[PDB]
């Protein structure tokens, strides 16, 4: 389940970080980065608990 | 001009049951030894598939509705089935895709076609030389405007008026999504003609075309065999060979696909056919242990 | 611990065709908004250098992609939509915006991924007495779905009075002439607006950036770019068998582990470079200052 | 009133004539006068005479 949670969008345009980085400029990209960061951090917290 | 077929016997269409046939690769990705689950248009297992037969002077080219999708499977020996017409109005008022295979180049073009009431292909056996030629090509009348045309390489086949048992099984799936015409094909040798055999045969994609027209009706093209012992008229002497093709309709369904080591789809399981099938879909396994499980709400 | 990449490689298809931007932008006859024209572009290298130069371009807005990066990644099925709208309406042709023209004519999906290019037209699309060739719809029963066209010409029904041919009270034709004139203000001048839509839609890619392809190096931790796919891992020869239509590979985790080289059509595996972990052991600062380093993996 | 069709002219400016009861108004004011046949165009928004 931890590994499968890695593929979700969490609201970003794409799940893969590299696709977001290449397609979008830095100023616009960081929001899409923030979505993924929050989602993955929450998944890690759940697993640890 | 187009000759009109006459004196043809009309019979009610029979019904037969499919047996877990019609699974195709849904993507270009390669997977091995993975129980992947996908959601797309599929032919549900054990479905009610209409069965047509062509054989006194029994003939049938009904204009069947296209619906969301079509599973066209024809078992034949003499290749009496040649091509399919895909049009909405079928009266040269709207674009009508024409896929026809003949002795000449395979013709896959979209144009405004004034299709006649009976678009039947005709192959005549000549007496000057012992060869079969398509003396009749009066399927349509004219093609004023042609938006897109694609002519492939010529294909040669032995066309004869034989009533023997079918030698091969050909399966085709047609889908019209996002303006792209997708055709999946498979070719499996077969000898039994009673019904479709059991088993799973994955269909590999054949070709994709950007026709970009919406289709509501389609019609199959059946060749007519006229030998030197027959007058060759549409009234008499037009007796065609034995023909059997099955038409099924796709629906939105969820399948669980099994890939072996080489990447081929050996088996599949529906997720709405039975409670046991739903349980196997939930657990993502083909075997279920003793116990009690919660499938849905 | 980490292993750092040494070199970078790019593997793009070898395409010599150049996409005809001339027809798209510099067209003598330019379509109307009521019936917008769609052009399909494929199998050509697209140079977007001219686009960000902004030569005589009033508005250059890109959604979902950055114009500077447009000549890097690689796409499929470039669409071009041409239509003519009034000078104060170019703003409303944008994702998530509703307006009189947008609801009753060409509209953009909320998930649009493309660039909107607009430039002003002074008198090329204007007449001294008013250009009435261009038409727009101000009436419609139901708002259009994304990427829809209307060819119907019927009188709109208002109230209980029948319309669509029964002309009378509360019967107005939805189509109206724009009436462009060179004497009007800047906000009433016709503007030529072209919409580009970009989608991958499959593994194969047709329109690719003018970036040169370098040689191939194997068995070294390097940066690889296959048809716009960016990653970092060692590249080795692969024994995995791909069916001819298949182009990529995926594992259980769904990350790419194999890919086909576009130039040479050779299957090669991808393996991530080793990272591991570092642990340092000490007999104690009091006893000595020597340490031993353990690498986990 | 819209379906009555007893009015030679039934034009709504700034609001949809078909959907008028749907929208509530804080205050409604009515002005009444009878003019000639060549003066209806004069009584219109953006019209001067
Ligand atoms: C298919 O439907 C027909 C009625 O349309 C029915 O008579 C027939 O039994 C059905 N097929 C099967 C295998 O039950
Ligand atoms: C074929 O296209 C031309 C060009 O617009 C058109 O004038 C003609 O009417 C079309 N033919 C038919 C049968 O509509
Ligand atoms: C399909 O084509 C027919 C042609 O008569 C048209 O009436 C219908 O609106 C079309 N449907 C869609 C969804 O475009
Ligand atoms: C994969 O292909 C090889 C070579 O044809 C064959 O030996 C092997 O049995 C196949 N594996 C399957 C079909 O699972
Ligand atoms: C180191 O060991 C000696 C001997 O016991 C002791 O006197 C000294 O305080 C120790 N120093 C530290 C930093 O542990």
């Amino acid at each position: 389940t931890l590994v499968k949670q890695l593929s979700s969008n969490f609201g970003a345009i794409s799940s893969v970080l590299n696709d977001i980085l290449s397609r979008l400029d830095p100023p616009e990209a960081e929001v899409q980065i923030d979505r993924l960061i929050t989602g993955r951090l929450q998944s890690l917290q759940t697993y640890v608990t | 001009q187009c000759v009109n077929l006459t004196t043809r016997t009309q019979l009610p269409p029979a019904y037969t049951n499919s047996f877990t046939r019609g699974v195709y690769y849904p993507d270009k990705v390669f997977r091995s030894s993975v129980l992947h689950s996908t959601q797309d248009l599929f032919l549900p297992f054990f479905s009610n598939v209409t069965w047509f037969h062509a054989i006194t002077k029994r003939f049938d080219n009904p204009v069947l509705p296209f619906n969301d999708g079509v599973y066209f499977a024809s078992t034949e020996k003499s290749n009496i089935i040649r091509g399919w017409i895909f049009g909405t109005t079928l009266d040269s008022k709207t674009q009508s895709l024409l896929i026809v295979n003949n002795a000449t180049n395979v013709v896959i073009k979209v144009c405004e076609f004034q299709f006649c009431n009976d678009p039947f292909l005709g192959v005549y056996y000549h007496k000057n030389n012992k060869s079969w030629m398509e003396s009749e090509f009066r399927v349509y009348s004219s093609a004023n405007n042609c938006t897109f045309e694609y002519v492939s390489q010529p294909f040669l086949m032995d066309l004869e008026g034989k009533q023997g048992n079918f030698k091969n099984l050909r399966e085709f799936v047609f889908k019209n999504i996002d303006g792209y015409f997708k055709i999946y094909s498979k070719h499996t040798p077969i000898n039994l003609v009673r019904d479709l055999p059991q088993g799973f045969s994955a269909l590999e994609p054949l070709v994709d075309l950007p026709i970009g027209i919406n289709i509501t009706r389609f019609q199959t093209l059946l060749a007519l065999h006229r030998s030197y012992l027959t007058p060759g008229d549409s009234s008499s002497g037009w007796t065609a060979g034995a023909a059997a093709y099955y038409v099924g309709y796709l629906q939105p369904r969820t399948f669980l696909l099994k890939y072996n080591e080489n990447g081929t789809i050996t088996d599949a399981v529906d997720c709405a056919l039975d409670p046991l099938s739903e349980t196997k879909c939930t657990l993502k396994s083909f075997t279920v242990e003793k116990g009690i499980y919660q499938t849905s709400n | 611990f980490r292993v750092q990449p040494t070199e970078s490689i790019v593997r793009f298809p070898n395409i010599t065709n150049l996409c005809p931007f001339g027809e798209v932008f510099n067209a003598t006859r330019f379509a109307s908004v009521y019936a917008w024209n769609r052009k399909r572009i494929s199998n050509c290298v697209a140079d977007y250098s001219v686009l960000y130069n902004s030569a005589s371009f009033s508005t250059f807005k890109c959604y979902g992609v950055s114009p500077t990066k447009l000549n890097d990644l690689c796409f499929t099925n470039v669409y071009a939509d041409s239509f003519v709208i009034r000078g104060d309406e170019v703003r409303q042709i944008a994702p998530g915006q509703t307006g009189k023209i947008a609801d009753y004519n060409y509209k953009l999906p909320d998930d649009f991924t493309g660039c909107v290019i607009a430039w002003n037209s002074n008198n090329l699309d204007s007449k001294v007495g008013g250009n009435y060739n261009y038409l727009f719809r101000l009436f419609r029963k139901s708002n259009l779905k994304p990427f829809e066209r209307d060819i119907s010409t019927e009188i709109y029904q208002a109230g209980s009075t029948p319309c669509n041919g029964v002309e009378g009270f509360n019967c107005y034709f939805p189509l109206q002439s724009y009436g462009f004139q060179p004497t009007n203000g800047v906000g009433y001048q016709p503007y030529r607006v072209v919409v580009l839509s970009f989608e991958l839609l499959h593994a194969p890619a047709t329109v690719c950036g003018p970036k040169k392809s370098t040689n191939l190096v194997k068995n070294k931790c390097v940066n690889f770019n296959f048809n716009g796919l960016t990653g970092t891992g060692v590249l080795t020869e692969s024994n995995k068998k791909f069916l001819p239509f298949q182009q990529f590979g995926r594992d259980i985790a769904d990350t790419t582990d194999a890919v086909r080289d576009p130039q040479t059509l050779e299957i090669l595996d991808i393996t991530p470079c080793s990272f591991g972990g570092v642990s340092v052991i000490t007999p104690g600062t009091n006893t000595s200052n020597q340490v031993a380093v353990l690498y986990q993996g």
